[PDB]
């Protein structure tokens, strides 16, 4: 007799939970302005 | 928030960085004149996701940003 199949799963995996790190006030219009930049040549800052 | 920080280098060599006052002027202006985000939060998303979309579709990325918002804008509102 053989066996059915071989199954797959994690295995001695880890991961590192990061939530934090916002902006405000001028990230408003920052987003704009930054995308204008980023799109028309490059960044600049 | 204490120890903040607003400059970012003192190298002022090319013209076009300066332009980030000219264009920052008319986002806050644009944003303050007109805070869409104020009257709908979906409104300033619709706006935002096309801004951006607007502005690569063009090859004329080296265009005013008075026109990249200009366009953005009227294009939201467009049927």
């Amino acid at each position: 007799h053989m066996d059915p199949l071989t199954p797959d799963a994690s295995e001695s995996v880890n991961n590192i939970l990061k939530q934090s790190g916002a902006w405000s006030g001028d990230d408003k219009l920052q987003k704009w302005v930054r995308v204008y930049l980023d799109r028309g040549q490059e960044a600049i800052k | 928030m204490d120890n903040s920080a607003s400059k970012n280098s003192a190298i002022s060599s090319s013209i076009f960085c300066e332009k980030y006052k000219q264009t920052k002027e008319q986002a806050l202006t644009f944003f303050q004149e007109h805070p869409q985000y104020m009257r709908s939060k979906e409104d300033e998303e619709q706006l935002m996701t096309e801004f951006k979309k607007v502005l690569l579709e063009p090859g004329s990325k080296n265009l005013s940003i008075y026109q990249t918002l200009l366009a953005a804008h009227e294009r939201l509102q467009a049927l």
